[PDB]
């Protein structure tokens, strides 16, 4: 049967992207637990240093997110797999799917927000207080084409819902595993380069300390 | 006052590498 290879198939990637689900709450829960560590060290800095006293850094808070993208990789097992089931338990994926694309975007633009204002904070601390710190300077980052990408893969799912039809769910569900796979390149991206900019910042506020 | 003050690195090279792993290997979940 061609209905079991595809019910097989269908399931494998499943249990794939629940992998990346889980995986990509876990970075994001880092990103947001180190980026909030660090705009308490350079609050902290400040109160402990008039033309500073109110510069401060911001927090994030994607656990609403976070905790989405969990939800939908355990909520998936209900997707799991009769042209008709397929059909449906398919497109019930994709719109679960299609959730955690949404609300990853959001996280991963809620981070870039935080993380560029706490550069410039930093940045703002330095210029106030400026020889030997003058050019310490934070790196902004820009992940937008990745967000951009994330919701253009949620939109575009729709495309790939199923409405000799063994062919037309075999195609359909390829369709989708090529979206999903862009949207995990991106985010893969995305995660990389919000690590680096954390991770330069946390150098350069270091910095900072060490030479103050 | 200010000596210890000292910002964490964050480490998800782990998470990433298996994002990229899952991309991949889901050619294999692909219907001929």
């Amino acid at each position: 049967e061609n209905q079991k290879l595809i019910a097989n198939q269908f399931n494998s990637a499943i249990g794939k992207i629940q992998d990346s689900l889980s995986s990509t709450a876990s970075a994001l829960g880092k990103l947001q637990d180190v980026v909030n560590q660090n705009a308490q060290a350079l609050n902290t800095l400040v109160k402990q240093l008039g033309d500073i006293s109110g510069i401060n850094a911001s927090v994030v808070n994607i656990q609403k997110e976070i905790d989405r993208l969990n939800e939908v990789a355990k909520n998936l097992n209900e997707s799991l797999i009769n042209q008709k089931l397929i059909a449906n338990q398919f497109n019930s994926a994709i719109g679960k799917i299609q959730d955690s694309l949404s609300s990853t975007a959001s996280a991963l633009g809620k981070l870039q927000d935080v993380v560029n204002q706490n550069a410039q904070a930093l940045n703002t601390l330095v210029k106030q207080l400026s020889g030997d710190i003058s050019g310490i300077n934070a790196s902004v980052v820009n992940i937008q084409k990745e967000i951009d990408r994330l919701n253009e893969v949620a939109k575009n799912l729709n495309e790939s819902l199923i409405d000799e039809n063994q062919k037309l769910i075999a195609n359909q569900f390829n369709s989708a595993i090529g979206k999903i796979q862009d949207s995990l390149s991106s985010t893969a991206s995305a995660l990389g380069k919000l690590q680096d900019v954390v991770n330069q910042n946390a150098q350069a506020l270091n910095t900072l300390v060490k030479q103050l | 006052d200010i000596s210890g003050i000292n910002a964490s690195v964050v480490n998800i090279q782990k998470e990433i590498d298996r994002l990229n792993e899952v991309a991949k290997n889901l050619n294999e979940s692909l219907i001929d």
